[PDB]
């Protein structure tokens, strides 16, 4: 945990991130639901197979 | 990626409609059916020289393509017997045609039996050594998902596999009734060891038999065999499937 | 070409090999169809996507 202070230089569009995502596997239709994103600017990590 | 129609398949299968339709004509086929209703089978013999003489174009296509040829076929039957009468169509999920007849390249002998005859209608003559004990095959299993409230249906056919999870990896439990099975046997066939050279090597042909098609044979019996000839999945092996059996 | 004589010493069983095959991508449905495969004692040869 860290506190800092500071004055804010510049903002984004509001969007929307996924944490609660499922997928399917495209052949063989295997679906792997409710997989967790942890939060932050993380990239996503997809199935080898 | 869904196929609406097939003018071929419905051409092709109004005309064994038209041709199982005997009432103009001498009823042979039409009493066979109805013969065939309270022998209670599901499986109709047919004489190929009667397709020939009726329509020689379709029995030409029907032998050089056995599989969707025979689709059609037994799909104009199963209507044709619905239209006889429903309910006995309702008591089978499906029918069956037998080929009989003279075959003139495609009357074969295991000796004989070439690889080009893959896909086509084959006649093979010759005697059974091996026999396989009956064993139920499934063919469709239901399965039902009470977390979903769920029914879903798998075909297997030609094509670990038993589906057990919902996507959601819901428990499935299997409708053993409303699954579909069939007995299902496999028998291996040898040239006649009278008229075979002792020079040349044994040329053994596997045969599969279901339903009816299945105790129609025994190890050591002289039968013919009508069935379409094909390979099997993955430098093949090959492998006939039985339409109609019998012991000359 | 080549002539030469001999005398056998064994002989496998009457089996089939594949010269015409077609085959068709497990998800995308792509067939490439009508495969010449060559003559000889060879395998196959798999695309690579």
């Amino acid at each position: 945990l860290v506190k800092i202070p500071g004055i804010i230089i510049a903002a984004s569009a509001v969007r929307a991130k996924a944490t609660r995502i499922s997928i399917q596997c495209r052949s063989c239709r295997n679906t792997l639901t409710n997989i967790a994103m942890r939060p932050g600017l993380e990239g996503y990590a997809l199935p080898r197979k | 990626t869904v196929v609406l129609d097939d003018v071929e398949l419905r051409e092709a299968q109004r005309d064994y409609l038209d041709f199982l339709d005997d009432e103009e004509d001498q009823g042979i086929y039409q009493s066979k059916v109805r013969e065939l209703i309270s022998d209670n089978q599901y499986r109709l013999i047919v004489n190929v020289n009667d397709l020939r003489r009726k329509n020689e174009k379709r029995a030409n296509r029907l032998l050089n393509n056995a599989f969707e040829e025979l689709v059609a076929f037994q799909r104009a039957l199963k209507d044709f017997v619905a239209s006889i009468d429903a309910t006995y169509a309702k008591q089978y999920e499906e029918f069956y045609v037998g080929l009989e007849g003279s075959f003139g390249s495609k009357h074969v002998s295991p000796r004989t039996l070439t690889s080009c005859f893959l896909s086509c209608v084959v006649c093979v003559e010759g005697i059974v050594t091996k026999c396989s004990l009956v064993r139920p095959k499934v063919v469709r299993s239901v399965h039902y998902c009470p977390a979903t409230k769920k029914t879903i249906e798998r075909r297997y056919s030609d094509l670990s596999v038993y589906p057990t999870k919902d996507e959601e990896n819901n428990p499935l439990e299997t409708e053993y009734g409303l699954s579909v099975y069939k007995d299902h046997q496999t028998i291996t066939i040898q040239e006649m060891p009278e008229k075979a050279p002792a020079g040349q090597l044994p040329r053994s042909v596997d045969v599969i038999l279901d339903d009816d098609l299945v105790d129609k044979a025994k190890p050591g019996d002289r039968v013919q065999v009508v069935g379409t000839y094909r390979c099997l999945p993955g430098t093949f092996r090959t492998v006939l499937i039985a339409c109609n059996v019998k012991q000359m």
